[PDB]
């Protein structure tokens, strides 16, 4: 009766350190749709993250993009980090400029 | 254009 | 080429914190164009359509809102369940329109805590319940002539406004957007790496990757990761094999996308 989340994170345009883009997290194929989604920064949540409409496929599992802009360096680490009521504790998943 | 409910579940 | 309006409509209840909310959003193919939120504090094309539609849409939404609101009720009833849990009512409904405009196919159908509730059937005359809950909501339709309604919906006021959105926002919704592509290479170990297919700036979202070894689909062995949005109107999508050192020249990573002159056919360039 209940469906965990899926996570991508990843950003908008190819990643380029030191040109402005967009970091993305994208969670999608859960039920029921009330979730927690942050964007982290080595480890802290960033804030004035704007998110999508909530919608759903066609499945009827919901799907919400949570979004920042955000200028990728060498040394800074992203993260997108999710709670929802299938999961025990929040899951994080780390941004991989390759995936 | 929104579709009006005809009537309730 | 062909094209769909849909309404992805869903109330949920909270206990405790107020009437159920209520948020309807809509689409034409894969770009959403207008939303309601009845805890609310839309597209270019849409926005020259002026105040004649917009309070006939915004009172459509409010009194769809309070028939939600009752169907909430109903269904807890039907399902013996409490007043202390949350619950969720969706629906989603459209058409289907064909590049002369007319109708391919109409669709209304809800779900309740996820699970399929009632659709209307293809023919736009009669319903398919899922369970006997629903059951009692197909006897009452029944006996209200909900279908003809919906019918005349679909038939009507769906595939005219479709046609009328499509002609104000031809150069988006008639436009499909080309992948670029490459493919990535990252050794796992001595003896195996990854090969990547990527698809970046791509609209509409529907796209087929595949990755082939010696001609033959590596379905089994492709790891393809959902499509998902950029957040400027278009989507991604990658495809991964793990392939022996040496081998990669057998693989190949096979495109196909609406807005492609001809499907591509990659590999990897060291």
């Amino acid at each position: 009766i209940q469906r965990t989340p899926k996570i991508q994170v990843y950003s908008r345009h190819p990643a380029e350190n030191g040109k402005s883009n967009f970091l993305n997290c994208y969670v999608s194929g859960f039920h029921p749709s009330d979730i927690e989604v942050d964007l982290l920064k080595n480890g802290e949540r960033i804030e004035k993250v704007e998110h999508s409409d909530l919608s759903f496929s066609k499945d009827w599992s919901f799907y919400l993009l949570y979004y920042t802009e955000f200028t990728p360096t060498e040394k800074d680490e992203y993260a997108c980090r999710v709670n929802h009521v299938t999961l025990s504790q929040p899951k994080i998943v780390k941004w991989d400029r390759d995936m | 254009f929104l579709r009006g409910r005809a009537y309730v579940l | 080429g062909s094209h769909s309006m849909r309404y992805f409509d869903t109330a949920m209840s909270r206990p405790g914190r107020g009437e159920p909310r209520f948020i309807s959003v809509g689409y034409v193919d894969d770009t959403q164009f207008v939303r309601f939120d009845s805890d609310a504090a839309r597209a270019p094309w849409i926005e020259q359509e002026g105040p004649e539609y917009w309070d006939r849409n915004t009172q459509i939404f409010k009194t769809n809102t309070q028939t939600d609101r009752e169907s909430l009720r109903n269904l807890r009833g039907y399902y013996n369940q409490s007043e202390a849990g949350s619950h969720t009512l969706q629906s989603m409904y459209g058409c289907d329109v064909g590049p002369d405009g007319r109708l391919l196919r109409g669709h209304n159908q809800y779900a309740y805590d996820g699970k399929d509730y009632i659709a209307l059937n293809e023919d736009l005359r009669s319903w398919t319940a899922a369970d006997t809950a629903a059951q009692i909501t197909q006897r009452k339709w029944e006996a209200a002539r909900v279908a003809e309604q919906d019918r005349a919906y679909l038939e009507g006021t769906c595939v005219e406004w479709l046609r009328r959105y499509l002609e104000n926002g031809k150069d988006t919704l008639e436009r499909a957007d080309p992948p670029k592509t490459h493919v990535t290479h990252h050794p796992i170990s001595d003896h195996e790496a990854t090969l990547r297919c990527w698809a970046l700036g791509f609209y509409p979202a529907e796209i087929t990757l595949t990755w082939q070894r010696d001609g033959e689909d590596q379905t089994q062995d492709t790891e393809l990761v959902e499509t998902r949005p950029a957040g400027d109107r278009t989507f991604q999508k990658w495809a991964a094999v793990v392939v022996p050192s040496g081998e990669e020249q057998r693989y190949t990573c096979h495109v196909q996308h609406e807005g492609l002159p001809k499907p591509l056919t990659l590999r990897w360039e060291p």
